[PDB]
């Protein structure tokens, strides 16, 4: 049909990113990809009197796959398309059992694109050693990525959704950009095939997925701090044991720590052990249980932005927090991955990312800004190596490391 | 040109330029209507009424003093008006990304913008006036219906038409690469030269046809080719000769046009170093004070004068030959690299210098990615890395680090200097070693302060200090303990700045002090190293912050 209007936030311009330079396997990938968009309006080459950009990369299976960047097109638009749009998120999708992802994201191919509009969605595939200018295209239809579209076709989806909806009230459906969650109370094996029938709901009414993922939120806590357990303390003991509590006072008011304070006397040199004094051992009980339980004062504000903080562990293991002023974590959690010959640092760092992603999308319908431990230029060159999803969340890199180490382990 | 033309728009909210046409001499207002009815003639102008009412300044002068003259025009203030256009290419093509070719030829354009015509309806905020002597009569009124000579659109809607008016050639012509640059167009192919030379001729029967001029073979470059600073040669490139100017005296201006040729001069003459040449502009100020020439940085100068004495030369790409670059390392945080397919004949080479105290390590890791993001822009492609430093030497440090590390395709090369660990703290305290409890602390005013510890034993020492800083004693702390402490020795300091850098293992500092630090760590044989929140009662911390 007829194609909504898009108004830029007045007095916000267009996207002007420059384009990353890229290996020419995916330079050619996404010429061919780009050739077959052209050939089916989807996009449409562009002069120099469009002056907007907007990164291009190619991601993956054994097909290759286009992903645009929008990050920078979103804020410039899209947060007037979340208030003029919204799409609401609902707080049930979280408690549910478990909770599939299907991509739905080819569904907005079929919707022309606000003629004013499509100027702001311009990319550049880059040549290799600047040999030619760069082949410039923009959008006539609803791009992927975009989180204006999802804003769109809404209505379509509501629609399409519907008889679903009422053959099975209980399951939850929630649109985030290209994909569904779609969680259930169900027994799984019945979830994997009611799912199916959402599937083939959808594609009896048009709407292709390619899949032919599965959380479990209902487990998704704030995990507590580990104080170390042993039989005897040496002195060290006591004085890590002692930094540990020390620390986690930032966070828990009502830590007592004078009491294993007189057990280190003395100056007793490190391997010496030291039993527990009793006005001591009051506090490796009374302390090591106003940790166990909540934090106060530590609520969801919608005002603001979340924060992701991650730190590498050691041997596959990293250590996540969720929060939005510190200390008042929101969500933590730990992301490890089994591999062998099959992992390394980045791509398990981009893994977490997008666990961490994906679980704050679930609970919250918005993503964090990561606060990544990796060097800017390195994360800039290989995070597409191993991004499997359409989204991209925000970053920025960690300049020193933390003391804290062992401190979330 | 018959090129259709781009539509152009003035920035939203914007209304074209108006401006004093300041009156110029008569000798001057002579040429200039005698180089303009020349230009009306050949049709990039138009004399126009009263109705559009903008204008811009015109003025007048000489081909560096020659018969002819010259017209020229401020468009600074249209300049601002004009909406934004698609960048131009930023970068150009590196000569070590350039594959042989049987043939080149270089065409250029003569009267680029001004063959090419201008969107119509915004041909109007081009107005301009040539001045009626003493206001005798009106104004003479033109306008431009080319692209003006710079103007903001020009450079953008020329490379736009150009790389269109090609695609009707390219495509009858699928094995002759065209590069375009601003003006020029190289033209390469593996034609045997009868061909490759019957189709410049072409192309340059196409390019006429559109409008557009082009050197007869009888003045067409040949080479080598002096393009952009570079000697690019039938099988074989290199920089343009280098030039060290001999002075008594360097201005801080002088000092900048050096340390360009020399890192100019690095991306194909291996061993040029800029450490001490650069670490002059570090006082930075006004182009002119005149800097001391140091005794190091005059060491530098004479090695690089001797890197350069003699040429050297970089191939061409391959695409099918394997990517190679080799590092090494050249001290003081400088390091050293060489790009090649072939061990005698290097693509390219390069230097990267950490700038504000890490550790080797790192330090290479940091350069593999340099090379990594260069090597992809220039032949999108990684290469494979042969680096001096042990396998096992480096599972240990990323094992360890906590950031995250990508090794790319890398096998180690036995050339010293070989990168190594210089020493690891113990993961646990160790048992039969002494234990100190250094602290340390400075007066903020004064700038007096005291360093000392307790061990175990009832040991105890403390040092006086003048000039130094809250955290220049904390590490004198831990420097005193290890002077004063056998091979295996634990230290224990509430300074969380001092445990970040020892837990560092930096190997070379800025801070002398710190050197010397990592001198006694590696005489040592187990060094424990151990945090505890600073004077909060614990026992041995509460006793050693009371004597400092
Ligand atoms: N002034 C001036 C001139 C500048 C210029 C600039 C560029 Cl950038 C390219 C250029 O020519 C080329 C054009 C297309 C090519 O194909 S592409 O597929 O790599 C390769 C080219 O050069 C390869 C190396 N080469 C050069 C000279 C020679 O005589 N023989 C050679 O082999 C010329």
């Amino acid at each position: 049909i007829e194609t909504v209007p898009v108004k830029l936030k007045p007095g916000m311009d267009g996207p002007k990113v420059k384009q990353w330079p890229l290996t020419e396997e995916k330079i050619k990938a996404l010429v061919e990809i780009c050739t077959e968009m052209e050939k089916e309006g989807k996009i449409s080459k562009i002069g120099p009197e469009n002056p907007y950009n907007t990164p291009v990369f190619a991601i993956k299976s054994t097909k290759w796959r286009k992903l645009v960047d929008f990050r920078e097109l979103n804020k410039r638009t899209q947060d007037f398309w979340e208030v003029q749009l919204g799409i609401p998120h609902p707080a049930g999708l979280k408690k549910k059992k478990s909770v599939t992802v299907l991509d739905v994201g080819d569904a907005y191919f079929s919707v022309p694109l606000d003629e004013d509009f499509r100027k702001y969605t311009a990319f550049t595939i880059p040549s290799i050693n600047n040999e030619t200018p760069g082949i410039r295209y923009q959008y006539n239809v609803l791009p992927q990525g975009w989180k204006g579209s999802p804003a769109i076709f809404q209505s379509s989806m509501t629609k399409i959704l519907e008889p679903f909806k009422k053959q099975n009230p209980d399951i939850v459906i929630y649109q985030y950009m290209d994909d569904l969650y779609v969680g259930s109370d169900l027994e799984i094996g019945q979830h994997r095939t009611k799912i199916e029938e959402l599937r083939q709901h959808l594609l009896r009414w048009g709407l292709t997925t390619p899949d032919k993922y599965e959380l479990h939120p209902d487990k998704w806590t704030v995990q507590p701090i580990v104080l170390p357990e042993k039989d005897s303390w040496t002195v060290n003991d006591i004085q890590k044991l002692v930094g540990k509590l020390n620390w986690a006072s930032q966070i828990y008011p009502g830590i007592k720590v004078r009491q294993l304070s007189k057990l280190l006397r003395g100056t007793k040199a490190l391997t010496e052990v030291i039993p527990l004094t009793e006005e001591a051992e009051l506090e490796l009980a009374e302390n090591r249980e106003i940790l166990k339980e909540p934090v106060h004062g530590v609520y969801y504000d919608p005002s603001k932005d979340l924060i992701a903080e991650i730190q590498k562990q050691g041997q596959g293991q990293w250590t996540y927090q969720i929060y939005q002023e510190p200390f008042k974590n929101l969500k933590t959690g730990k992301y490890a991955r089994m591999r062998g010959a099959h992992t390394n640092d980045v791509k398990q760092l981009t893994e977490a990312v997008q666990k961490i992603t994906t679980e704050s999308i679930v609970i919250w319908g918005k993503t964090p800004k990561f606060k990544l431990p990796i060097q800017k230029e390195t994360w800039e060159t290989w995070w597409t190596e191993y991004w499997q999803a359409t989204w991209i969340p925000e970053w920025e890199f960690v300049n020193t490391p933390p003391l804290v180490k062992l401190w979330y382990q | 040109s018959p090129i259709e033309t781009v539509p152009v728009k003035l920035k939203p909210g914007m209304d074209g330029p108006k401006v004093k046409q300041w009156p110029l001499t008569e000798e001057k207002i002579k040429a200039l209507v005698e180089i303009c009815t020349e230009m009306e003639k050949e049709g990039k102008i138009s004399k126009i009424g009263p109705e559009n009412p903008y204008n811009t300044p015109v003025f007048a002068i000489k081909k560096k003093d020659s018969t002819k003259w010259r017209k020229l025009v401020d468009f600074r203030e249209l300049n601002k008006r004009t909406q934004d256009f698609w960048e131009v290419q930023l970068g150009i093509p590196h000569p070590a990304g350039l594959k042989k070719k049987k043939s080149v030829t270089v065409l250029d354009v003569g009267d680029a913008y001004f063959s090419v015509p201008l969107d119509e309806d915004f041909r109007k905020y081009t107005a301009f006036t040539i001045p009626s002597i003493n206001n005798e009569t009106p104004g003479i009124r033109y306008q431009y219906n080319v692209l003006p000579q710079g103007w903001k659109g020009s450079p953008a809607i020329f490379q736009s038409s150009m790389t269109k008016i090609l695609e009707p050639f390219a495509a009858q012509n699928p094995d002759i690469v065209i590069y375009q640059y601003m003006d020029d167009l190289y033209v390469g192919s593996d034609l045997e030269i009868g061909q490759h030379r019957t189709k410049i001729e072409e192309l340059r029967q196409h390019l006429l046809r559109w409008g557009l001029t082009t050197p007869d073979k009888k003045h067409q470059k040949e080479p080598p080719f002096l393009w952009m600073g570079y000697e690019l040669h039938p099988d074989k490139w290199t920089v343009q000769p280098i030039v060290l100017p001999e002075k008594d005296s360097w201005t801080v201006n002088d000092i900048q046009k050096l340390v360009g040729k020399l890192n100019w001069a690095s991306q194909i003459y291996p061993g040029i170093k800029v450490r001490q040449l650069s670490k002059l502009l570090r006082g930075t100020k006004a182009l002119t004070e005149v800097i001391p020439l140091t005794e190091e940085a005059e060491l530098e100068l004479a090695e690089n004068r001797e890197i350069l004495k003699e040429p050297v030369h970089g191939v061409y790409y391959d695409p099918s030959k394997d990517l190679i670059a080799e590092i090494q390392k050249q001290g003081q945080g400088q390091w050293t690299y060489q790009i090649y397919q072939e061990p005698f004949k290097n693509l390219k080479t390069g230097k990267y210098a950490r700038m504000r105290h890490t550790n080797d390590v790192k330090q290479l890791t940091e350069a593999v990615q340099k090379i990594t993001t260069e090597s992809i822009v220039i032949w999108g492609k990684t290469p494979k890395f042969k680096l001096p430093i042990q396998k096992e030497t480096w599972e240990t440090w990323w094992t360890e680090y906590w950031q995250a590390t990508w090794i790319p395709e890398w096998e180690f090369v036995n050339t010293p200097p070989l990168v190594k660990l210089w020493y690891q703290l113990e993961k646990e305290p160790i048992v039969g070693a002494e234990t100190f409890y250094v602290d340390g602390a400075a007066n903020r005013e004064t700038k007096l302060g005291k360093a000392g510890y307790v061990t175990n034993k009832g040991r105890q020492k403390v040092v006086p200090l003048t000039n130094t800083t809250n955290q220049k004693t904390e590490l004198q702390a831990i420097y005193l303990a290890l002077q004063d402490s056998g091979l295996e020795v634990n230290i224990v300091t509430d300074s969380q700045y001092a445990l970040g850098i020892i837990q560092a293992q930096p190997d070379k500092s800025e801070s002398e002090l710190v050197n010397q630090i990592i001198e006694q760590l590696i005489k040592k044989e187990k060094v424990y190293l151990a945090w505890v929140p600073a004077h909060k009662g614990i026992g041995g911390n509460e006793q050693v912050d009371k004597l400092v």
